[PDB]
Formats: structure tokens, C-alpha cells, sequence
């Protein structure tokens, strides 16, 4: 019947998070352009509460991944059209 | 965009509430250290902050009093990068051969308050002026002559355990960037945890 | 030609990247990829600016948009989530807390040392609170045992 | 030689019955699973339940290189533009996994 | 491709651990699985990678959850549950334990 | 241990078919992706 | 569904109680019995 | 569709508490158990 | 050994049919580099 605490989780957040750099396993590392680590508990100042029981899927929405994956496609069309056009101008220079 | 935005103010009134239990074994009061848990019989932390922002730990040791019935001693510690610095009382009646000066409560035979300080305010020494105190306050630039008002007079002595019923301090650190928001106007509008 | 495959480039690169992220749909913790392009533009005191076109398109850096994902329940208390700003610290050995990383998925478990660590057997890291005390005695970061 | 106990044999009315049989003999493993960790050593399990790594692989790494000349069946060897090989160990340094 | 591949082959595995699960509905003593991934990044000292993409999503491991299961009841003494944590020991063979 | 029982599986079959639903969706959105790989490929060799 | 037919079962266990002590209604010497019942709560370091 | 899946798995939760419950109808001693349901907003720097 | 049971193919149709996708782009590939060699060979041939 002793409940004692055996500690805390630490929670690390850094200025800018879009500067992280991505190693593998989704894992990222402090760097130059990132800042220096800040170290603090949960539910602090600034920082998130930590929850049991719980995990993070992905944050991809699949509508709008489809939506981009069309008009890249689109895109790739439309430039590999020019480059024929332009191949095509070549072909019809060098045939006089 | 600051992380952090707010005027700090440094910590000048401390009032502390606390009901400190009648039935708690007595203590010698020239033996107090705060290093030894069992001199005293009680312990609570708090937060107190100077005039640029830092956050310090404030540690406060009540001890029941042998050689007087119904009496206490506390007495108040701030805590430093290098330690645990004791903080002195400059007109406090209660006093130990290591020169750490707390102050006395007596309480009435119902469980009220009889007297603080032989009735003097308790008005701590400079935290870090080193020409007042033998253990100076490392306030890293901030103001050494900060100075603490501290307010017991609700505090009670009853059967029922310890416990801090109240406790209300005026100190400000400072606020934590948590949202970023643009009006119409073009202006960048940020709250703040405070 | 060389615009067009430049146009050609940037498009394939958004492909990937949206082709990562759909890959990515299933695993926890991760943050979508934007990819962002710029123009590309550069004229000598030599050439005449207004007569000479541009340069195609360049490639400005594909972003890691790090807004909050959604929560499963699976009612494990070794599994955790962080709700709202801030990461995990995980280290790949259990001595040395300096070589740590910042995660977001919270796949925990005890191995036979009775340490929490992640799937790849990478201790997490947290701080030293004493049975009695209150707040974080030591702010250092070591394993959580 | 070897040394035989039977301090609690019995002899009932139940026929013959083999109650108890203990040696301390072990002959040896026997190769189950192989599996290679993230610092390259390879580690092998057997019958006996005995894990024992059998070593590391070797990675090499050249400052230059785009110096290697090539040989056949996607090989390269060291030149002296491609420098010196240097050997080290998986997850080390500037080595990868 | 290999990266849209990669996709293909996680959801696969989700997809294999789930059936598995479904299927031992009936056994006895069974303990679902799951199916955790993670993402593939990684560069060497040649690529630059400030605008590279990921390199997929790559299969962790497939846990043993082994939270407990309900209870039947059959009124029969030689059936038994260990309610909490524990596990029984079954030997092969008689003579050795 | 209790005598007279036995232990289950500890699934939900609720859970087991969301993720059945769910693990198809991903898979589809997968092969729609390496269909759109395919037809660049296919495009480009076309020139 | 195992807690409902949990409650089937022991409601199915105090019928067949009561109808053993319908039917000794007329027997010398009999005793009556009493079907009593308990929750079911599994404590594991898991399920929270 | 994770938010579908939270309120599935709140009714099913719902669902098991009172079939625990109806269960325990002739159980001596027991107490009734009541599920209480909390909604989920996630406060981040990003998402408006 | 197990009494009543059969080993089937230890292949996965997803996985060979990816692979019959992938092999095919190759063949069209290389096929569309031999085009352009003979479209070479044939353009020296012809001054």
C-alpha cells in the first residue's frame, strides 16, 4: 500500500519546430535553425498536458491528399506537354 | 513575437493561512536545522519571485515548541543555485545558536490565534543585500533590498491535522506565447498564459 | 526545355511528398509535408531584362506542418499523448541523456530492466522527483525507472 | 564416471513407473533465429536458450567516394583519389545504421 | 512508388494483424495484436536534403496487448483462469520440467 | 487462479471491424497513389 | 455480450434453486437452499 | 472518422456499464456504476 | 509435423502483381532506350 512517484515525463519543445530535422522513425533533433531545447514539465506556461491511454494518429487529412495528388498529377501533365512542344520545335528546325 | 510577455513584480506580501496540529510531538528549539527533517514537524514550498522574473523557491519549516505550551517556531529558507540559504527575520523572537532567526506563534486554548512576533509585523531582512543578511540571496542583477511582508493572522492551532488552507501572494513571473492570431487591421495579436 | 523540366521537377517532388504522406496515414506522431516552390529570376548588366523571360521553378523547402493529429483509445496506460505543444525526449542509450530525440508517439513499454522505452528499445526520458518532494528536485533528464 | 542417486526409490503395489529423471548433462545448441540489431552485431538464439552474439558486421566508408573504381557485380575497390578505407562500426561517428 | 508500395504493404499488415485478431475470436487464452509503424527518413554526407521528401512508412513491430480477456463459465473444476497477472507452465514432456 | 472458468480471446469485434474498414481505406488510398506513379511513368514514355 | 450471458447464467442458477425447493416441498427432513452471487472485477496492470 | 470511432466507442462503453448493471440485479452488497462522457478540443499554436 | 493440413504457395498475389507492374515499366523502358539508338544509328545513316 505505498503509492509513491517514481517521476515525470519531460517534455521538450523547441522556438521553432518547423526547423527540426527529421531522422528515421519519426524522430527529430534540435539543430542551428531550431533553437536550443527547452526543457519544462506538463501543463506549464506554454507547454501540453500529457494523457494515458491515448496516441496520435497522423494528421493527414485523405480528402485533401487525394485533392493534391490529382492536381500534381495535373501539373506533371501540363509540363511534360510543354517539353514536347518544345521537342517538337527542335525536330521542325533541324529538318530544313 | 516575445515567448514571453509581462511586467514582472517582485514578491512583496505573503499570506499564509495553515492550521497546525495540537497533537504533533514537541520539538527542542535550539535544535531546529533546517538539513534535519526531524528538528521540526512540518514543511511546505512556494514560489516567490523577484524584480526581473526568476522564480525561487520559498521553504518554510514550522517546529512545535517544547519548553512553551500552545507555541511554534517557523522559519523561512530561499533556495539558490549554490543551496538552501536560511532567510532571517530581523525583529523575530525566536532565535537558534546557529543564527537563524524565525518567529513565535502562540495560539489561545480554544484553537485561535493569540499573538505573532510578540505583536511586531514580520518583515524579513533584504534578500540579497550580503551588509544585511550573513546569506545573501544570489539575485543574479535583480534588486538585493526585495524585502517580505508575511501575514499569519488567520492562521489556527486545532486537533486536525496540517494544512495549508490559503495561501495568496502578489508576485507576477511573466506570461507564454499560446496563440497567434491576425485581425483585419493587419495587427498580431498574442495571448499569453497570464 | 530546361523550364519545362524544372516544371516537370517541382511536380514530381510534390508527388512524393504527398505520396509519403499517404504512406504515412497509419503511423503515430506524424506530421504532414508541405512542399513550397519558388520562381527562379536572375539577368545580367548583358541581357535586356525586358526581352528574356523567366528562369522556371525552384524547389523552396518541403515544410513539416506540425499541427495536432487525432487520438485513438486504447485504454493502455503505457500508452501517452501529448495534448497540445511539446515532445518527448528519447534516448538511444540508457547512460548518456545528451544523444536524445524528440518524438510524438507514445508506444511505451517495461523491458526486463523495468525501464519505459519505445519500440525500438529507446529509453524515454523524464526527471528525478523525490517520494516526498513536490516539484522537479533535479531539472536534469535521465531514464525513467 | 557416474554417479547414480536413488534415495527415494519405492517399491508399492503400483506397477513399474519412472517418477523422476535428472541429469546435469548438456549436449549443445542448435541455430533457431538470427537477428541483426541496430549497432550491426548479429545475434543468435538455440535450443538450449542460449543467445550469444557472433559478431559485427564490418562497414566501410572512403572520404572521396565518387573516386571508387568500379568492378563487376555492383562492387567498388579503393584507389588513392577515393582515400584510405576506414573501418569502423555501424551507428559510430559518421557511420550510419 | 517504393514509397506508395511501402503504403500498400503497411495497410496489408494492418490488415493481416486484424484478420489474425478476428479469427481466434473462439480460443481460449488468446491476446490480440497490433500493428505499429513508423516513419523512413535518411540521407548520407552527398545529399543535400534540406528539399528531399520522407522515404515512406516502415513496420515497427506488432505488439502482444495483453490486457485481460473475459471469462466463461463452464462448472467444471479442471477448468481454470488466471485472474490478474501470471501465466501456467506446461511442460513437453513429463520427466523434464 | 479459479477453478470453473475459462479466459476468451480479449478482442472487441466493434474495434477489429472499424479497423478492417479503416485498413481498407488505406490501402485504397495507397493503390490510387501507385496508379497516379504509374500513369506519370506511362505519360512520360509517350514522347 | 459475456457480462449478459453471465446474467443469464445466474439468473438460470437461482431458477433452478427455487424449483429444487418447489419440487422437496413434500420431502421429510429437507433443507431449503439460497443461491448467492458476487461481482466480477478483473484487476490487471493494463485496461486502466 | 476518429471522432465517429470516439462516440462508437463512448456508446459501447455506455453500452457495458449497464449491462454490468442489469447483470448484478441479484447481486448482495453491490452498487450501480455510472459513465460519464468529457469532449476533447485540442489548444495548439497552429489550427486557427 | 502436423497431421491434416497442407502447405499452400508462400506468395503474396499484392506483391506479384506490384512487381508484374514494376517489371513491365523496365521492359518499356529499355525498350524506348533501344528506340533511341536506332533512331541515332539511323540519323548518322542518312548524311
Amino acid at each position: 500500500g505505498e503509492n509513491v512517484t517514481l517521476g515525470r515525463v519531460a517534455l521538450v519543445r523547441v522556438p521553432n519546430e518547423q526547423g527540426l530535422d527529421k531522422k528515421g522513425g519519426t524522430q527529430w533533433d534540435s539543430t542551428q535553425f531550431s533553437g536550443d531545447k527547452i526543457w519544462g514539465e506538463s501543463n506549464k506556461g506554454s507547454f501540453g498536458t500529457i494523457n494515458n491511454g491515448m496516441l496520435e494518429q497522423s494528421n493527414i487529412d485523405m480528402t485533401q491528399e487525394l485533392v493534391d495528388l490529382i492536381s500534381a498529377q495535373r501539373n506533371f501533365q501540363a509540363n511534360s506537354r510543354s517539353l514536347e512542344v518544345h521537342n517538337q520545335l527542335q525536330q521542325n528546325i533541324l529538318q530544313i | 513575437i516575445p515567448a514571453e510577455f509581462g511586467k514582472p513584480k517582485q514578491t512583496a506580501n505573503i499570506e499564509v493561512g495553515v492550521n497546525l496540529p495540537a497533537n504533533g510531538d514537541l520539538k527542542d528549539p535550539t535544535q531546529f536545522d533546517f538539513s534535519d527533517p526531524d528538528t521540526y514537524n512540518r514543511s511546505t514550498s512556494s514560489t516567490i519571485y523577484d524584480s526581473m522574473g526568476q522564480s525561487y523557491k520559498l521553504t518554510t519549516y514550522y517546529l512545535k515548541d517544547q519548553t512553551q505550551p500552545n507555541t511554534w517556531n517557523t522559519y523561512y529558507t530561499v533556495t539558490d543555485k549554490e543551496g538552501e540559504k536560511p532567510l532571517n527575520v530581523a525583529a523575530g523572537d525566536a532565535q537558534t545558536p546557529t543564527g537563524h532567526v524565525g518567529h513565535t506563534m502562540k495560539f489561545n486554548n480554544d484553537g485561535t490565534l493569540a499573538s505573532l512576533n510578540n505583536g511586531q509585523p514580520i518583515t524579513s531582512v533584504a534578500l540579497g543585500d550580503p551588509a544585511t543578511n550573513t546569506t545573501p540571496v544570489d539575485m543574479n542583477g535583480a534588486d538585493p533590498a526585495q524585502t517580505l511582508n508575511f501575514g499569519l493572522g488567520s492562521a489556527t492551532q486545532f486537533a486536525a491535522p496540517f494544512e495549508l488552507t490559503k495561501f495568496d501572494e502578489d508576485g507576477a513571473t511573466t506570461g507564454f506565447l499560446t496563440k497567434v492570431d491576425f485581425d483585419e487591421n493587419g495587427s498580431v495579436m498574442g495571448t499569453y498564459s497570464n | 526545355s530546361y523550364v519545362s523540366l524544372s516544371g516537370l521537377s517541382a511536380a514530381q517532388l510534390d508527388l512524393n511528398t504527398t505520396s509519403n504522406n499517404i504512406a504515412n496515414a497509419n503511423t503515430y506522431g506524424f506530421k504532414e509535408s508541405r512542399a513550397e516552390f519558388a520562381d527562379v529570376y536572375s539577368n545580367s548588366l548583358f541581357t535586356n531584362a525586358k526581352t528574356t523571360p523567366g528562369g522556371g521553378a525552384q524547389a523552396s523547402q518541403v515544410a513539416q506542418q506540425f499541427h495536432e493529429g487525432s487520438s485513438i483509445y486504447t485504454n493502455n496506460p503505457m500508452d501517452l499523448r501529448v495534448s497540445g505543444t511539446g515532445f518527448f525526449a528519447v534516448a538511444k542509450e540508457r547512460l548518456t541523456p545528451q544523444q536524445n530525440e524528440l518524438t510524438r508517439n507514445g508506444a511505451f513499454h517495461l523491458n526486463k530492466e523495468n525501464y519505459m522505452v519505445t519500440a525500438n528499445d529507446e529509453f524515454l526520458l523524464g526527471y528525478q522527483v523525490d517520494p516526498s518532494s513536490g516539484e522537479v528536485s533535479s531539472y536534469e533528464p535521465q531514464p525513467i525507472n | 564416471t557416474l554417479n547414480f542417486g536413488l534415495g527415494s526409490a519405492t517399491q508399492f503395489a503400483a506397477p513399474f513407473e519412472l517418477t523422476k529423471f535428472d541429469e546435469d548433462g548438456a549436449t549443445t545448441g542448435f541455430l533457431t533465429k538470427v537477428d541483426f540489431d541496430e549497432n550491426g552485431s548479429v545475434m543468435g538464439t538455440y535450443s538450449n536458450g542460449e543467445n550469444v552474439t557472433l559478431g559485427r558486421v564490418a562497414l566501410v566508408r572512403v572520404p572521396n567516394e565518387q573516386g571508387l573504381d568500379k568492378k563487376g557485380g555492383t562492387q567498388w575497390d579503393s584507389t588513392q583519389f577515393s582515400g584510405d578505407k576506414i573501418w569502423g562500426e555501424s551507428n559510430k561517428g559518421s557511420f550510419g545504421t
